[PDB]
RNA sequence: CCUACGGGCAGGCGCCGAGGGUAGGGCCCGUGACUGGGGCGAAGUCGUAACAAGGUAGCUGUACCGGAAGGUGCGGCUGGAUC
RNA sequence: AUGUGGACCCGCCCCUUGGGGUGUGUCCAAAGGGCUUUGCCCGCUUCCGGAUGGGCCCGCGUCCCAUCAGCUAGUUGGUGGGGUAAUGGCCCACCAAGGCGACGACGGGUAGCCGGUCUGAGAGGAUGGCCGGCCACAGGGGCACUGAGACACGGGCCCCACUCCUACGGGAGGCAGCAGUUAGGAAUCUUCCGCAAUGGGCGCAAGCCUGACGGAGCGACGCCGCUUGGAGGAAGAAGCCCUUCGGGGUGUAAACUCCUGAACCCGGGACGAAACCCCCGACGAGGGGACUGACGGUACCGGGGUAAUAGCGCCGGCCAACUCCGUGCCAGCAGCCGCGGUAAUACGGAGGGCGCGAGCGUUACCCGGAUUCACUGGGCGUAAAGGGCGUGUAGGCGGCCUGGGGCGUCCCAUGUGAAAGACCACGGCUCAACCGUGGGGGAGCGUGGGAUACGCUCAGGCUAGACGGUGGGAGAGGGUGGUGGAAUUCCCGGAGUAGCGGUGAAAUGCGCAGAUACCGGGAGGAACGCCGAUGGCGAAGGCAGCCACCUGGUCCACCCGUGACGCUGAGGCGCGAAAGCGUGGGGAGCAAACCGGAUUAGAUACCCGGGUAGUCCACGCCCUAAACGAUGCGCGCUAGGUCUCUGGGUCUCCUGGGGGCCGAAGCUAACGCGUUAAGCGCGCCGCCUGGGGAGUACGGCCGCAAGGCUGAAACUCAAAGGAAUUGACGGGGGCCCGCACAAGCGGUGGAGC
């Protein structure tokens, strides 16, 4: 646009939209499981994906993914949520953090252990 | 009505040179003449002169090019590779002497209007002045 | 009440006054019987509108009609193929 | 009472907002205490000056929403008061009718501001946590008192809410001081030591107070520094992993050999502290003297001395690092692309490898990349994007010559830009982190001086822009009235007879109340064939028989006039195809809806037969569009060729205005554009900022209604797009083949086998 036009109107700064009301941006939010269901993916994937509907302190009831080999979560479970969509599961915008509150960490996990939250094993160590 | 005669002049030059014209007339103005003087002194043009076209004051302006070139397209290199208004009616640009720019590491000019007359960057920097940043030519 | 008789103090009235009440206006959230569509989700149902002249060229403003895509009127466009 | 002085009224000088001075008149001071006691020490009074700190005012700057457009009645100004330290509608009486607003008032949202911080090549973007500066607050709301200073966190009053006491009458309380507890939360410390230092209050001093402060405690929370060893050490142990069974890997890595010696033990042991005070001198300068350490038995120095912690992420591509097993669209991974369906470098484990290392990853948030809001630095013919077109307000922009002013602009000098932080030196802790000193920058704003090219401004001039005059032109530009012929329908008459109509084929339908076809007459409605164009006119929409009247634009020639009078144009105002609406006419033909006939699996369609609104006129609405050149307006500049409409000339040819085609330079993603630019430039406007949700919801405005203008969000996708390429396909085209069909002769399908 002309200069006179920029002077009259100016440019508009672009507001960035949050992908995540773990409400106030706050890196983690604690909640209570409600339904611990299994959901099928979409698009070109097939599996039985493990999921918690979570009541939060933040007020929101949201659905979260339970990552890892297998889990120990039932209907009143109390867990920490972290954010991280799942992408094959629509409306699943958060993961549960394993190793915190009533989500025990993944047993038998040798490799990327600190996600999944499983302490150092002790046979050759 | 012609909003910027200097931009006009410059553009007449830009255009005539791109088809290797020997000359262009441009309606005459004292200010225009002063810019040409610089232009001529710095060896961008051959030179210029007052003339009447339908009995009205012009400035014929003798353009100047490289030699013929070799392969396909033997059109001459251009002396005025680039010529370009800066300050304009829509938006005047004024500089202090500390912020007069170095045009193409000095292989290029900037013409520049000051209270000690129209000057190139070097002339004006040594003369310790600034003013309206008219155009840059390389 | 005190007084050096000048006045002072108590006390009383009044204006303003946080806040309260009543009637009328506005605005912001909640919650909601009942209701309208929307997104998204490998393999459900009806047709086949569109893409090749898509088998009625298409698209379009508008107006009516119709399970549905749609069809028809009028006017426009070519962003229609065939000579 | 004294009055050095000061205050007030009046006057007079100087000065200029209430600043100095001066003359009558009036009015105003004081406090004592201590002595190593006649002369000192602490105080007291009035006045002037300084220093510090503040109050008030002003220019400029300081976020989002215009889906907040009008706001104001102490409002705006005035006269006179009150109140203050002081100006002021700060408050009050009276008077006037004012003040503010698209340069965004009013309203709503959100937020303490700044020095700085983070980011970024910069411009910019984000931010205001530590430290310093200012503001504001002290459970919520008001208020004043005291005082130099408060409307006062640990003062007072009242009202409200909550907690505690209560003999039910009444009271008490205020950690956003230091700790600390509890609640909330993903999450944030000790109810520590000390006044030794620095600073602060009172005190003549000694001292007293000081959760300011100096320290220590706790958290890898961050930054920096350091350790988990060093040198030898095999053609190379074992174990584990590959393997083409030969070999390869982990790997000098280990074991082992020398060497050093974090931790830990022994010893010494701080700097921070010289003043206050006392003595000499004089209670001054100077000199002498004594006390004082929380940190801390710490830092640091010296002697001895043990081989003494390693983890986390990653290895499909972006990206540094590959193999075996397990698994079989499962379990799972996943930042995006995407992995997984029996040979998965992508899942899980192993070996091996890469990267960082007392850390490594994760999530969240800011800037970056993102030239993806583009000032630097983008775009709008077909990708998102030119407003449907005009008229024109505010605004933006403005041809050539001369002179004046010097507002912008440029220059010099000067004040300011605190400290910290930032940059560079040199220093202090063994280094660094941290810190001391010094230097250097630094936008912006103030004052004084100067320049005058360009911009602005004032005055003067010009004629190239613009407008005008004279004469000549082409045109479906518009409005009103009139008028012409062809055709369709209907009505009347004649003649005429069995069908007409309609389709792929039909039927519905019309026809013996005589249709169709044919001639003659009449009525009406609507539209104008040839001319007609690849044509013309209009700003767009859009305009077509002929005539007249009224009227808008525009082109050429003369170069006669005015003298920059110009361009663009938010908003406003007007125009604005069709359909639609209102009132009233009109209605031939056509024809949504609708009534029928076909077709079809069905056919709410395509085909046929009917047919109302409507299509027509007037007046008033509506205001949309593929309102398209999908191309904003104006101006200048940059080869030509060719065809066409319309002027002028010396009429072979030249020169204007307009419509096309091909094409220089050039531009374009390409297609294409190309003196009728999409080329090169200037001015001004409108618009875009991934797709879907959605031109939806909400709000406002408009409308009789239909609806129109303005126009989101949640959620959700990794595309949605444009142009061009190769194919493939077509119930597209052209050319052509084959026992492909046609032309033939014999078969199969029937029967038995
Ligand atoms: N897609 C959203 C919108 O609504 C519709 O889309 C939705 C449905 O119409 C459509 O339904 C289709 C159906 O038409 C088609 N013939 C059969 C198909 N199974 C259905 O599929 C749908 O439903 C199945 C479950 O039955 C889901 O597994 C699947 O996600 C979804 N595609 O799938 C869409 C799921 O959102 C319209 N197609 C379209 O107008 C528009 O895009
Ligand atoms: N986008 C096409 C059109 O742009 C038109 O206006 C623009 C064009 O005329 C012209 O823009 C030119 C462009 O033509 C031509 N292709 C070259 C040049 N790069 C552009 O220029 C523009 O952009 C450059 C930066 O790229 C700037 O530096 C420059 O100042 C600016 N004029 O100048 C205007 C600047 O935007 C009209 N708005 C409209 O017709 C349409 O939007
Ligand atoms: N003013 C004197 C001292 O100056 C210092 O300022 C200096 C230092 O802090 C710093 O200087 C040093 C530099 O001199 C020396 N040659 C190298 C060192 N990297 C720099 O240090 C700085 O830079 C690095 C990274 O930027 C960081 O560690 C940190 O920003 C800072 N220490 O930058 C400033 C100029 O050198 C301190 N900041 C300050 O606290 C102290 O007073
Ligand atoms: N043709 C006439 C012109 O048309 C315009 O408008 C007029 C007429 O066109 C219009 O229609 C007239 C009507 O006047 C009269 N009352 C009825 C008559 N049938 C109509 O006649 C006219 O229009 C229709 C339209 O097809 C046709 O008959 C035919 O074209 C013409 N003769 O009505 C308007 C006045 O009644 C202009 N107003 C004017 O120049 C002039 O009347
Ligand atoms: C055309 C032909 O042979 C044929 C045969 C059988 C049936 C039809 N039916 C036709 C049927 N009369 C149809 N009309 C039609 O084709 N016309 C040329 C008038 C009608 C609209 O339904 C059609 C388009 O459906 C049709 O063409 C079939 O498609 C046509
Ligand atoms: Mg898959
Ligand atoms: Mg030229
Ligand atoms: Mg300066
Ligand atoms: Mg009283
Ligand atoms: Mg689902
Ligand atoms: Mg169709
Ligand atoms: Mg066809
Ligand atoms: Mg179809
Ligand atoms: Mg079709
Ligand atoms: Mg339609
Ligand atoms: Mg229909
Ligand atoms: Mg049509
Ligand atoms: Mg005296
Ligand atoms: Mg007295
Ligand atoms: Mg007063
Ligand atoms: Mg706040
Ligand atoms: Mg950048
Ligand atoms: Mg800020
Ligand atoms: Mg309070
Ligand atoms: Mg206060
Ligand atoms: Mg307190
Ligand atoms: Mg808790
Ligand atoms: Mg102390
Ligand atoms: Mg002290
Ligand atoms: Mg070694
Ligand atoms: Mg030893
Ligand atoms: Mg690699
Ligand atoms: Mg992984
Ligand atoms: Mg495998
Ligand atoms: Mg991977
Ligand atoms: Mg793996
Ligand atoms: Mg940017
Ligand atoms: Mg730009
Ligand atoms: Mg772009
Ligand atoms: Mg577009
Ligand atoms: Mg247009
Ligand atoms: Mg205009
Ligand atoms: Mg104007
Ligand atoms: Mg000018
Ligand atoms: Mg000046
Ligand atoms: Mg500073
Ligand atoms: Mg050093
Ligand atoms: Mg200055
Ligand atoms: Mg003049
Ligand atoms: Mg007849
Ligand atoms: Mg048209
Ligand atoms: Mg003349
Ligand atoms: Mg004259
Ligand atoms: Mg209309
Ligand atoms: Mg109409
Ligand atoms: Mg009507
Ligand atoms: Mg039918
Ligand atoms: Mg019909
Ligand atoms: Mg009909
Ligand atoms: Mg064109
Ligand atoms: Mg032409
Ligand atoms: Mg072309
Ligand atoms: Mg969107
Ligand atoms: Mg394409
Ligand atoms: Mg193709
Ligand atoms: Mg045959
Ligand atoms: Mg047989």
């Amino acid at each position: 646009p002309t200069i006179n036009q920029l002077v009259r109107k100016g440019r508009e700064k672009v507001r960035k939209k949050s992908k995540v009301p773990a409400l106030k941006g706050a890196p983690f939010r604690r909640g209570v499981c409600t339904v611990v269901r299994t959901v099928t993916p979409k698009k070109p994937n097939s599996a039985l994906r493990k999921v918690a509907k979570v009541r939060l302190t933040s007020g929101y009831e949201v659905t979260a993914y339970i990552p890892g080999e297998g889990h120990n979560l039932q209907e009143h479970s109390v867990v920490l949520i972290r954010g991280g969509r799942v992408k094959d599961l629509p409306g699943v915008r958060y993961h549960i953090v394993r190793g915190v509150y009533d989500a025990a960490g993944v047993k038998d996990r040798k490799k990327s252990r600190s996600k999944y939250g499983t302490k150092k094993p002790k046979e050759a160590a | 009505m012609l909003t910027d005669p200097i931009a006009d002049m410059l553009t007449r030059i830009r255009n005539a040179t791109r088809v290797y014209k020997e000359s262009t007339d441009v309606p005459a103005s004292r200010f225009k003449e002063e810019i040409l003087r610089i232009l001529a002194r710095e060896g961008f043009i051959k030179g210029y002169e007052r003339v009447d076209v339908d009995g009205k004051p012009y400035l014929r302006v003798y353009l100047k090019y490289g030699p013929r070139r070799q392969g396909p397209d033997p059109r001459p290199e251009q002396v005025i590779h680039h010529i370009r208004r800066i300050s304009k009616p829509g938006r005047r640009v004024y500089v202090g002497v500390k912020e007069i720019p170095r045009v193409r590491r000095g292989l290029g000019i900037a013409i520049l209007s000051t209270s000690k007359g129209v000057l190139t960057d070097r002339e004006a920097r040594k003369l310790g002045v600034g003013g309206e940043l008219i155009c840059e030519v390389w």
